């Protein structure tokens, strides 16, 4: 399209738009040319002569009398193209139209998105910015004064509205760049603290443990030793049913201190919990119902994750079985070090409890050790002796 | 353009309702196409589609046109949606230059969209019949008369022909029958004599076949374009001044 | 939360990720990532495709179009971010058959 | 995508994700249909010539 | 007042870390769990007066502002805490509010710095 | 006909699995006598070696079209 | 719309191809402090535009001469969408008020059928009072209310046709249709 | 604080509109002419439907009218009535 | 008056329930759910008549019930205007009368229905009859009476559902007609 | 008897439909027209605005100021927008380069 | 839940007399559970329809004479729905006659009136 410079519709002549200054364009109709003089340009550059004799200084400059593009007349502009052209222009007419590009109102976010004290969030301070610039044009232009300001004013409203949406601009001429950093929108998507690298797609859980690691050569390749203190915060919430009430009730029956014991309980039907500690009673035991679920203690069997921070290769993170210990750190066979790359040297792994049926049933039929005993690299074994065992 | 297309739709509904009214905004809507993808946009039955169209450009609104590959192309102008708001002015004016009869005319001539000068006739002198009681009857000497008038006068012009079937193209027709408009015989009207006396509503073969007319709204546009101009130049100088020009 | 004299909790880092998708576990990083973080329930238009409050779509007034969804909270966040930045991420929901 | 069900919050698409679980139960589809005396199509005829 | 029991005797208390709710009547849970602050955003902490979130210290005439920044001169001038010089700006704001104090000659306002 | 792999890969045991720990865990009838376990999973664990879990795999192939297959006619193996 | 004074400005601002606003209050013996706005109301209405030829080549705001300028067939333009949307508005106001009266006209036009019929069968005179004893009487005078506001619209939208004639005949007769 | 109600007052008022007998003419043939559009075949109404039952009346009352032809010389042979 | 309609539905089925055979589930279940209820546009469900046909039964990950979708017929009062009815009164109203059907009550006769004679009452509540030459203005409708034999002439739908964010009449009502002889007390004919 | 209503409205996202706003439906979605420069009384109270920013008719996230367009706590209050109008018309940065 | 047909047929109140007789059947046939109030809706709107068909004349009808009587009443040109009202009221007089049908004095006369009321009363 660009070859063409006669619209045929009309033969309406038109020339190269091009950005003159920093959020300004403009388009160049009324360009002189080093060819035949356009009598369109010539008719322009000759209805001047009233401001030549009022200013001296338009003389020299009315070769650079162009158009200027204004959000009024891009808006004026827009609104009048006609309705089988927009496909063409690739925007989906169910989309949006351009008439609306240009804006003229903004949204406020809710208060949940900016809390109270950031006092009040950037954002905040930007939007009761935008407001105030706006009541001062409406009131100066109805103050009536000279055009000069009623414009000037209008730029810099127009950059402070560009500035909320992003902070990043570096066009700004010196005597009003911003002297501190602020966080646009753009800022709180992207960088490695944003939304979608910090929040969506690795995030922050619960139900998991931090402690020193140590060896134990008693436990099976399988088994991981669990202390005491952390059996007794972490928890899994057991539905009752025909073939586990007798059981959960000894767990009820001991409350929240001896180790094989109980937390909370949700009833069926009111869906208010208990907590143990002041239950007044044993007598909760005998109101077990089926339907009830009872947030036990972890005990001997569990399947837990085990996890090394500078994670590598997929055996990085697998599944074990739990036994409840009494010491104050996890212990597992030394076998396992190669798959980890754990050495006993003061090092720290941590661990999640998965919470759903589900879950327990994946980690361990597809995360366990005993079907991870060679690496899919290449076939060869990595759970085998290690020193003191060869020797 | 979109006010324009809510006008669309808003004569559409008061002049032939509502699936008139969405057949036609989605054509004005997406421009010329084939008939299977609007039964397929519009969703509806393949039916109202086509009667619809039918009346459509029984009406002129809407245009068809044979294009590559052997399909059928179907388009509507929006200037001519933007037209049934003057008929009261183009009537009141030919009621200005003619008498009931040509205003009987014109109109039947607009309602209809296009008719031949036989039935159009025949059907001004019927709905004339309870204009005049007490004994009083018409023939169509007077509203032949009247119409070649109007016709010499050029506010009748005729509708396109098709081309000739055993001149052109012998054998299978193609997918549409492509009509032709012919100029030298726009304002020349056929020949009849036949004259019938209306009945009065008591509830107790054509020579001009397939010549059909349409009134010429660029004539109308024109007229009224001329008495703006008398209008200004009246108010200008003076009402002698006016005549003059 | 995040500190030790704030109570803790641990990361699932983007290595932890990948390695779930190493395995093939579909349900266990569903069950890490959302049902014991951020789960969250909202209300959405489905004829207008956003969301609004309480069963009752203030955009169209009416509540006869309304279905609740379950979906992190992080995510829903998110769709408020766009939406203000003038950019709606109107969403289009159907039966789950 | 593996990236859009993760942040949607629905299972992934690969893995444990690519098939569907029925239940064995005990039924019969399309059992018999109850008759209905009154409303049978011989004893109706239109009016209308 | 309990949900399930409609006593009134709601202990707060936290078991190891969780800080809740609990109707120590019964043994039941009525709310629990908390969203807090962190120390990450905590160094980024500003602050800005209720005044200037609320609309005032722009209509400070420049005597107003040339007699506070006095005051405040003359006070540190004389080594007193910090504390002597909000009272005297507090005091002195107050005393602004009278017509016939802020209308006045600059020797008269000086000697109501003094006082 | 049924052109599909005749052994049963690990996702569809994992599945199996977990799904029918979730159904004995609420109060379902369970198909195979029991010692007295009580962790859901041992009990699924025991249906399966039994081959009496009540459940049927769709196998969907990328056309469009699938297959079914009883959990009782897969070659389960180690 | 904006009284003679404004009409008398505008028009200045035609004859006079480029002009300042000192210029304007000066010629057009406007008083200071309302001239001013009411430019500015006429540019941000978009039927007066700016040219803002320059000082210096950045165009800044500080380095610009405000000369005005008209641009008709653009002017024009806009009418023709403001009548667009007046007919529209019209139109769905008298279709408003013809749906929300639907009720009343049925149970009027239903009584009138009744009182109409069967007159030339020679039946009893004892319906013409008998029928009109209904709440229909006390509301006919609310029907008259209804009838003169559809004639008012559509007198209104008649008179906008005879304008939409000559600015369409302005704006095919400015375009050659190249 | 309290924003400016939806309608703000406004000086000027629409001019007195035009009146005579031509005006009245016009108004009362517009009129007419609504009316005529609801009177002939090229009005498409939705296809009458969905009766309730095989009531009687249905003899008597039933709309009678000739199917509506265009001349089919003038249209592509693809769009018949039947 | 009953009318036959055909429906479609999906069914939850929790799992304690496996044993049972599965269609009559489905059938407890649906008559469960919809049985006592009238819908907006074909008036008061009675209960379902028989199940046609049924999908498979899915399970859906997180969730151990079977989820089935099923095609079945319900029969459904929905009484077509001008039929015959014979009904219980249920009480007088200055509006006209309050007819009851035992299963359903929201039936009145306006007093534009009634015989022309009769009008109004002796500022008794009880609706009062006259006739010209027997029958002095002295007969009455109890307030239950026999079934009387009317003839409905309207009826409607009324939408009750919630409005505005969260947080008493039936929605449908008929009228009938009285005024034909032969109709009204069985005693006067 | 009441109105039948189906009781499960579930259901799955199928596709995300991006796009844009104009001022009509951005006022739309909005409940109020935020008018106000400041952002607490004057008084000690320093209660927000009625028209100021902050409005709690927009949520809240204070523990113990409820929402006031729902009257909802901090814990379940979704949020809800307003709206603030521009006297002249100006660009948006993402869309210049459209 | 999506309707899918609104009219498909109407019915007899015998059928649904025998739909509640073989859910009667069916009923009280082991102990009430006490599930819900879904079980009060039910057994509360059957009962009344059970009591309110207590007191009507198609009691003790059975499906071969109805369908003989619908088979003899086939040759005299009425409406379907005349037939099911008929069936559904046995009417015992004319008066009733001169309204059920649509154009009762104007479709037949006195004769076949009277043989309608013979069928109706002897038949049934
Ligand atoms: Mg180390
Ligand atoms: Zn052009
Ligand atoms: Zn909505
Ligand atoms: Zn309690
Ligand atoms: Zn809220």
């Amino acid at each position: 399209c660009r070859k063409k410079n006669i619209c045929h519709h009309c033969g309406a002549f038109n020339g190269t738009v091009k950005k003159c200054g920093l959020l300004k364009i403009i388009h160049e109709k009324y360009k002189t040319n080093k060819k035949v003089v356009d009598p369109i340009v010539s008719n322009f550059l000759q209805s001047f002569e009233t401001a030549i004799e009022h200013n001296k200084e338009v003389e020299p400059l009315l070769g650079r009398a162009q158009e200027n593009l204004n959000p009024l007349v891009v808006l004026n502009l827009f609104k009048r193209i006609p309705a089988e052209d927009v496909p063409l222009l690739l925007m989906n007419p169910e989309a949006g139209k351009p008439s609306d590009l240009i804006l003229t109102r903004l949204l406020v976010p809710p208060l949940c998105i900016r809390p109270s004290v950031v006092n009040e969030d950037d954002l905040t301070m930007k939007l009761t910015e935008i407001i105030f610039l706006n009541d001062v044009i409406k009131k100066h232009r109805i103050s009536g004064a000279k055009t000069q300001m009623i414009m000037e004013d209008w730029d810099f409203l127009q950059l402070q509205c560009a500035l909320y949406i992003n902070s990043e601009l570096s066009g700004i001429p010196l005597n009003m760049a911003p002297k501190k950093w602020t966080r646009g929108f753009v800022q709180r998507l992207k960088g490695k603290q944003g939304r979608f690298r910090g929040n969506l797609s690795g995030k922050r859980v619960d139900f998991s443990g931090r402690t020193v690691i140590s060896p134990d050569p008693n436990l099976r390749i399988d088994e991981v030793a669990v202390p005491v203190h952390v059996a007794k915060i972490l928890t899994f919430p057991e539905k009752v049913n025909k073939a586990n009430i007798n059981f959960l009730r000894k767990l009820v029956q001991n409350g929240p201190e001896v180790h094989p014991g109980a937390n909370f309980i949700q009833q069926r039907h009111t869906q208010m919990k208990r907590f143990l500690k002041y239950g007044n009673r044993e007598k909760m035991a005998q109101e077990l119902k089926y339907g009830d679920i009872v947030e036990r203690h972890l005990i001997d069997g569990d399947v837990v994750l085990f996890n090394r921070q500078p994670s590598l290769h997929k055996l990085s993170i697998m599944a074990h079985l739990a036994r409840v210990k009494p010491h104050r750190t996890f212990r597992f066979n030394e076998c396992v070090c190669t798959p980890y790359n754990a050495d006993f040297d003061g090092d720290e792994m941590n661990l999640h409890l998965p919470q759903t049926e589900e879950a327990k049933a994946e980690a361990l039929v597809l995360m366990g050790t005993k079907a991870n005993l060679v690496t899919p690299r290449n076939g060869e074994p990595l759970i085998a002796a290690i020193q003191d065992f060869l020797t | 353009t979109q006010a324009e297309i809510k006008l669309c739709s808003l004569l559409l509904q008061e002049h032939f309702g509502e699936i008139v009214e969405k057949i036609g905004v989605h054509l004005i809507r997406t421009g010329s196409q084939p008939l299977r993808v609007i039964a397929h946009d519009t969703g509806t039955s393949l039916d109202q589609v086509k009667k619809a169209l039918c009346v459509l450009v029984q009406h002129n609104l809407v245009s068809y046109q044979v294009h590559k590959r052997g399909v059928v192309e179907y388009e509507a102008q929006c200037s001519r949606v933007l037209r049934m708001l003057r008929y009261p002015r183009y009537i009141y004016t030919t009621k200005t230059l003619y008498s009931d009869t040509g205003e009987l005319i014109v109109e039947e001539l607009l309602l209809n969209g296009k008719l031949t000068m036989s039935a159009v006739v025949k059907k001004v002198a019927d709905r004339l019949t309870e204009t005049m009681e007490d004994g009083k009857t018409m023939d169509y000497a007077e509203v032949s008369n009247t119409f070649v008038r109007l016709a010499d006068t050029h506010f009748v012009q005729r509708c396109p022909s098709v081309p000739t079937t055993e001149n052109s193209d012998p054998g299978p027709p193609p997918p549409a029958p492509t009509l032709v408009i012919n100029e030298k015989d726009m304002y020349l009207v056929p020949k009849l004599s036949l004259i019938g006396k209306g009945k009065r509503r008591r509830s107790s073969p054509i020579p001009d076949d397939g010549i059909y007319w349409q009134a010429n709204l660029d004539r109308f546009h024109q007229h009224f374009r001329d008495q703006a101009i008398v209008s200004a130049v009246a108010n200008r100088m003076d009402q002698t001044s006016s005549e003059i020009v | 939360t995040e500190g030790r004299s704030r109570d803790g909790g641990l990361r699932l880092g983007e290595m932890e990720r990948d390695c779930l998708i190493g395995y093939g576990a579909s349900m266990l990083l569903l069950e890490r990532l959302m049902i014991s973080s951020d789960a969250f329930e909202v209300d959405v238009c489905g004829q207008c495709g956003l969301l609004g409050y309480s069963g009752w779509c203030h955009y169209c007034k009416s509540s006869c179009h309304v279905s609740s969804l379950r979906i992190p909270y992080a995510c829903k966040l998110l769709f408020q971010e766009l939406q203000s930045m003038n950019i709606i991420p109107r969403l289009k929901l159907s039966k789950y058959n | 995508g593996v990236s859009e069900c993760i942040i949607m919050g629905i299972p992934m698409n690969i893995g444990t994700g690519l098939f569907k679980l029925l239940h064995k139960a005990d039924r019969d589809p399309n059992p018999p249909k109850r008759p209905l005396i009154f409303d049978t199509n011989e004893f109706h005829i239109p009016l209308v010539t | 007042r309990c949900p399930d029991c409609g006593s009134t005797e709601l202990v707060e208390d936290s078991h190891y870390s969780q800080s809740q709710l609990v109707c120590s009547d019964c043994g039941c849970v009525v709310t629990e769990g908390v969203l807090t602050t962190t120390f990450s955003d905590e160094g980024n902490l500003r602050e800005v007066t209720y005044s200037r979130s609320t609309g005032e210290n722009e209509q400070v005439s420049r005597s107003q502002q040339r007699g506070l920044r006095r005051v405040r001169d003359l006070c540190r001038v004389l080594q007193l805490p910090p504390t002597f010089e909000d009272t005297a700006v507090a005091y002195y704001q107050q005393a602004y509010r009278h017509s016939g104090i802020r209308a006045a000659r600059l020797q008269k306002k000086e000697v109501l710095v003094g006082c | 006909k049924r052109i599909t792999t005749p052994y049963m890969t690990k996702y569809e045991r994992a599945r199996v699995l977990g799904t029918r720990a979730l159904q004995i865990a609420m109060c379902a009838p369970v198909m195979v006598e029991l010692e007295g376990e009580t962790d859901p999973l041992l009990i699924a664990m025991k249906e399966l070696k039994a081959r009496k879990i009540p459940i049927i795999i769709r196998r969907y192939l990328p056309d469009g079209s699938y297959e079914d297959w009883g959990v009782d006619e897969l070659i389960i193996t180690d | 719309r904006f009284g003679s004074r404004c009409a008398r400005i505008f028009r200045l601002v035609l004859q006079k191809k480029h002009i300042e606003q000192k210029q304007v209050e000066d010629f057009a013996m406007i008083p200071a402090k309302e001239a001013k706005d009411m430019l500015y109301k006429m540019l941000s209405e978009n039927f007066m535009s700016l040219q803002e030829i320059p000082k210096t080549p950045d165009h800044a705001p500080s380095r610009t001469f405000y000369l005005y300028t008209v641009n008709i067939l653009s002017a024009a333009r806009m009418l023709l969408h403001r009548c667009y949307k007046s007919i529209a508005n019209l139109i769905e106001r008298r279709q408003f008020e013809t749906k929300e009266n639907k009720r009343l006209l049925e149970k009027s036009q239903r009584v009138e059928a009744i009182i109409a019929s069967m007159q030339a069968t020679g039946a009893e005179e004892a319906q013409l009072q008998e029928i009109e004893e209904m709440i229909t009487a006390p509301e006919r005078q609310q029907l008259e209310t209804l009838k003169r506001n559809v004639n008012k619209l559509d007198a209104s939208e008649i008179q906008v046709d005879e304008t939409i004639f000559l600015l369409e005949s302005y704006i095919e007769c400015t375009m050659k249709r190249q | 604080l309290k924003p400016p109600p939806l309608f703000p007052d406004t000086d000027y008022k629409p001019v007195p509109l035009k009146t005579g007998e031509g005006e009245e003419y016009m108004l009362a043939l517009k009129q007419e002419l609504r009316e005529t559009m609801k009177r002939m075949p090229y009005f498409i109404e939705t296809p009458e439907e969905r009766q309730d039952i095989e009531r009687y009346s249905k003899r008597y009352m039933k709309v009678y009218k000739e199917e509506w032809i265009p001349d089919w010389r003038r249209l592509p042979r693809e769009m018949m009535p039947r | 008056m009953f009318v036959l309609v055909e429906m479609v539905d999906t069914v939850r089925i929790p799992p304690w329930q496996f044993e049972r055979k599965l269609n009559d589930s489905i059938a407890e279940e649906l008559n469960k759910k919809l049985a006592n209820k009238v819908v907006y546009n074909v008036g008061l469900c009675i209960c379902l008549f028989d199940i046609t046909k049924l999908e498979d039964a899915y399970v859906f990950p997180g969730d151990g019930a079977s989820h089935t979708k099923v095609h079945f017929r319900c029969v459904v009062f929905h009484p077509f205007l001008d039929e015959i009815l014979i009904g219980k009164i249920k009480g007088c109203s200055p509006e006209g009368v309050h007819v009851s059907l035992g299963f359903f009550d929201d039936i009145l006769i306006p007093p534009e229905s009634l015989q022309q004679p009769a009008k109004f009452d002796e500022a008794e509540q009880v609706w009062v009859w006259e006739y010209e030459t027997e029958e002095g203005a002295h007969d009455l409708y109890m307030d239950t009476g026999e079934e009387i034999r009317f003839r409905v002439v309207d009826e409607s739908f009324v939408d009750t559902s919630p409005t505005g964010p969260s947080s008493k009449e039936a929605p449908y009502t008929l009228v009938g007609s009285i005024s034909e002889p032969g109709l009204g007390l069985l005693s006067w004919w | 008897k009441e109105q039948f209503r189906e009781t499960d409205v579930a259901k799955k996202i199928s596709h995300i439909c991006f796009g844009m706003k104009s001022p009509e439906e951005m006022r739309q979605q909005a409940h109020i027209q935020v008018v106000s420069k400041n952002l607490y009384s004057q008084d000690n109270q320093h209660a927000p605005l009625l028209y100021g920013v902050l409005d709690h008719r927009m949520g809240t996230s204070e523990k113990d100021r409820p929402c006031e367009t729902c009257g909802k706590n901090l814990a379940d209050c979704l949020g809800h927008y307003g709206y603030i109008d521009l006297e002249l018309p100006c660009f948006h940065v993402g869309y210049f380069r459209a | 839940m999506e309707v899918k047909d609104a009219n498909s047929a109407l019915l007899s109140n015998y059928e649904v007399f025998q739909l509640l007789t073989d859910l009667k059947e069916q009923r009280k046939e082991s102990g009430k559970n006490k599930h819900s109030s879904g079980q009060q809706n039910l057994n509360t709107i059957t009962y009344e329809t059970l009591k309110y068909i207590s007191k009507t004349p198609c009691r003790h009808q059975s499906p071969e004479i109805v369908r003989e009587f619908l088979t003899a009443l086939k040759s005299h040109k009425l409406t379907k729905a005349e037939k099911l009202q008929l069936l559904n009221h046995r009417p015992v007089t004319a008066v009733e006659i001169q309204l059920m049908v649509e154009e009762s004095e104007e479709r037949l006369t006195e004769e076949q009136i009277e043989a309608l009321l013979h069928t109706v009363t002897s038949i049934l």
